């Protein structure tokens, strides 16, 4: 999926139940590969501290 | 929004939860229930229920005396090609049958289950053995579990989930008891009774199942008579 | 905490380098005089920071860093030398030679510096024709026109981002020992104004233009289900 | 950077319930994450990035 | 009598040195460039000085003394040398080459100096991410937890006093001759608070930390009853 | 009096403890250690030692980031014919030498022992063996366990119980950091060191030991970040 517009989907399924997860993310936005080359990660890795709060918004 | 919780309404007897820790009363998310064709029912006991619950449950076996509300928050989605309905009860002081000869013979290990609960029964079982009785409940659906008419258990606070019309049930319990502030090891002051009042159908499909998921979160919680921890015997 | 060090201006206010001008001191293999179009686009790092956005308004501010070396060893001495950095702006003639009339200079902005001195320094106001830079051109200088043989201009090339160039020689007459010297530009926007916010570059730069050719997998694997 | 000491914590979902469809719908779907900073951010110490290079 | 010179300001208005780094200008068993983490654990006395307390907020002046000298004798001569010291902060990229492109310093603060001139000089205000700088921390940077297998970071380090570096080359290209250059770093506080006041450091430091090995026993011998 | 608690006093740099939970921060006793005449001195961290105590230590471990001052009271009695003193010191970030050639090397279920606390040393002692290191700290007590003379310890807040005038300490220690609050796993604010001043000594027996009991309650206690249970490796 890396490398194609297929990094960006996650699959949900009508399956029963579970307790699995189904995303995990480190709250690291500049160096946390998935996180590091959003246009925030971009901003924040011009810089070496960062303070605040984060949106996280999921569609 | 509770805590760092977040997300009709019905409050019992119109009456808000209030005073006479902080931190630990949120919202606790049980184990999920399945609801299949063939259920007949669920139940909990409060504050039973989450005795295992993060801080919540440390200061209720660290101290002599706790009181608290609850919000009890009962989820169950379906599509618009489902049917059915629930209906959700709190009970103040819900007592439920045994399942012998002797009275009252139901041990404290099962009439404590915790977040998991109990199931109701559509029949009447008589536990038989003798050398090494199961001292269980045995709630009838249809007697409620405690020897009255389930069609009368709307004098009870409750909601009614219709899956055509709401997924959702919220319920606000302020604290009910004859005292101002008891023992949460000795007593459940509430209880959570789940029947459904029409069966799940889905269309040409004898096996569709969804899942039910109950949020609680304490309200106006206090704890009093700090010591040494108390550990239930468990089975 | 305030965002002071997040302005536009902050985020510029840095001399970066853009180009290594390479002249030699010797008597006419060699190259006595250098001409470097004046451009952000020889390097990545600036350019990346000046394509987060569409437009800009800035002053410029250009620096010069001048290093020199014998090229043989014990091969003799040498006196300090002075170097010609001659800007030409587009239209004026360009020098042929190290001697040629055009380094008399009338007109053309001239610096002269010389070696052991501190770094040299002007600075430039805004100098567009247009009323901001263009980072990108989505068009052409010529639209070929029909009856016109097989109006072919280069995509994207326009001349609103054409500054002239800068020659660059050694004053000195040539020693008897050959010098190789070296001028290094740093550029610092100043006073900067920027329109319409873009993605930042994430490939590799290939040419003064948006194409890729390499590199074109810059994101590694993770695991959707690990920390 | 990745610092073990200003850690930042852990973003996860979970299902609460399970995915319901009716017949003749997709079963499979998609979803898609977005992120931004709010209004109280703030950045320091500016500094050359990792995500160009020129060789 | 007033105690204007016994006040913190002034115990500590003073250069020391806390770095001696080394280069090399020669053609490509040489280090044509040198990477310095900033640190005042290096030397000692500034070190002793500054842990009289536990937590400090203070300015950083520092300044570069700059030395060189030929390597052979009668081996050629030499054109005056440029340095580029370059701060790099943590996470920026780090120098693996003297000519590689992180040198172009977009975004780095950089400072070039010209041999023979007076020592470099910079100041930075106070820089820590906590509210002070702690001189001791108490502390692990991970917390082993059960399940991990044998969370295991060194006792005291946190990135708490982690300041980026110093990348330091001679600009120049390569003369025919070896030259070899040292730079001095001193290092001043200024606006000085502090917290916490420790007893002094009584035997040789070992490394980073308060660990100690030898010279234990720095007391001399004394009659109790002779004066 | 704090809490459901009940029992000269040095407030530490002048500062009495204060705000930027409320029930588990109460006086906690820590296990008595025996003064003998042989004993070089004691050692705890602070609030490592208390990490086992009540609700306090769930709330350590229930939450990210947490702050608290102590009050500390040292408690040692004896007859008018013993002799004896000691220096009671509470060292703001209180780092101890490790015991190997490698630096920083000291494990951290050592560096944390809990309310047990370590015991200072009268020599120190190069721990060689390579393939299991000991990975512990060697504090020297002459060197207060820190590469300084323990003559100068008391620039620290400091009290002396010496047996002729009185049998007890207490030290008011607010929270003192560089941070306004910081993670109570990962860092003790304070460390509590007790060293023998005058030997113990009693009229003709080289037998006399005497116990020293140590009560700390945290104080103006504040946790924040809620999450799930921190398990530390123990060994
Ligand atoms: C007399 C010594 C030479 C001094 C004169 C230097 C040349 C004058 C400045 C010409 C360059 C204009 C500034 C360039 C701006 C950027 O290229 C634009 N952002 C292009 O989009
Ligand atoms: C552009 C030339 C280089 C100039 C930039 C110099 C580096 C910037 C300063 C970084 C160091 C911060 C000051 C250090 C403070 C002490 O280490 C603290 N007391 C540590 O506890």
């Amino acid at each position: 999926r890396k490398n194609t517009m297929d990094m960006y989907r996650v699959e949900l399924n009508d399956a029963a139940h579970s307790d699995t997860p189904i995303l995990c993310l480190s709250l690291s936005p500049a160096s946390d590969p998935r996180l590091a080359h959003t246009m925030l990660g971009e901003i924040l890795n011009y810089y070496t501290h960062w303070a605040g709060s984060l949106k996280f918004t999921f569609l | 929004t509770l805590g760092n919780s977040t997300i009709n309404s019905v409050v019992a007897y119109g009456r808000w939860p209030e005073y006479i820790a902080v931190a630990a009363c949120r919202f606790y998310t049980l184990d999920t229930v399945t609801w299949r064709k063939e259920s007949r029912g669920w139940w909990w006991k409060l504050p039973d229920a989450l005795k295992d619950m993060g801080l919540f449950g440390q200061n209720m076996f660290y101290h002599y005396l706790g009181r608290a509300g609850y919000t009890v928050h009962v989820q169950c989605n379906a599509s618009k090609f489902h049917q059915g309905a629930l209906g959700v009860f709190a009970v103040p002081e819900m007592c439920l049958a045994g399942d012998s000869t002797t009275h009252m013979f139901t041990k404290y290990e099962n009439a404590n289950p915790g977040e998991k609960g109990g199931e109701f029964k559509g029949s009447f079982t008589l536990d038989t053995n003798a050398t090494n009785p199961a001292r269980n409940f045995c709630p009838v659906d249809y007697l409620f579990g405690s020897g009255v008419l389930a069609g009368n258990a709307f004098v009870y606070p409750h909601q009614i989930i219709n899956l055509r019309t709401n997924n959702c049930a919220t319920l606000v319990l302020p604290y009910v008891n004859s005292l101002s502030i008891d023992s949460m090891t000795k007593h459940n002051n509430w209880g959570i009774a789940i029947l459904p009042l029409a069966p799940l159908d889905f269309a040409t499909e004898s096996s569709t199942e969804i899942p039910i998921t109950l949020t609680i979160a304490p309200m106006c919680c206090e704890f009093n008579g700090l010591r040494n921890i108390t550990v239930p015997r468990t089975q | 905490r305030t965002r002071s060090e997040s302005t536009v201006e902050s985020f510029f206010a840095r001399g970066a380098c853009v180009a290594i001008i390479e002249v030699d001191n010797d008597a006419p293999a060699s190259k006595l005089f250098s001409i470097w179009k004046i451009t952000y686009k020889d390097t990545v790092q600036l350019r990346r920071k000046l394509e987060f956005f569409t437009y800009s308004r800035f002053d410029m501010e250009l620096t010069f860093v001048v290093t020199s070396n014998y090229t043989d060893a014990n091969n003799g001495h040498a006196l300090n030398q002075v170097y010609q950095i001659m800007y030409i702006p587009p239209g004026a003639p360009i020098p042929g030679k190290w001697n040629d009339y055009t380094w008399q200079t009338s007109s053309n902005p001239s610096l002269f510096y010389t070696y052991g001195a501190p770094p040299a320094r002007i600075s430039v106001p805004y100098v567009g024709i247009a009323n901001a830079y263009s980072h990108f051109y989505d068009g052409f200088a010529k639209v070929p026109l029909a009856g016109q043989a097989s109006g072919d201009s280069l995509y994207g090339a326009a001349s609103l981002n054409d500054f002239g160039s800068l020659a660059v020689r050694v004053v000195n007459d040539h020693n008897p020992t050959k010098l190789t010297s070296k001028i290094r530009v740093y550029m610092k926007p100043k006073h900067v104004r920027v329109w319409c916010p873009r993605p930042p570059r994430a490939v590799p730069y290939y040419g003064p233009g948006v194409d890729y050719k390499d590199g074109l997998a810059p994101l590694p694997e993770k695991g959707l289900t690990t920390y | 950077i990745n610092d073990s000491f200003t850690e930042g914590g852990y973003i996860s979902m979970f299902y609460q319930t399970r995915v319901v469809v009716p017949l003749s719908t997709p079963r499979k779907m998609d979803i898609l994450g977005f992120v931004s900073a709010c209004n109280d951010f703030s950045v320091r110490l500016l500094r050359d990035t990792t995500h160009i290079s020129q060789e």
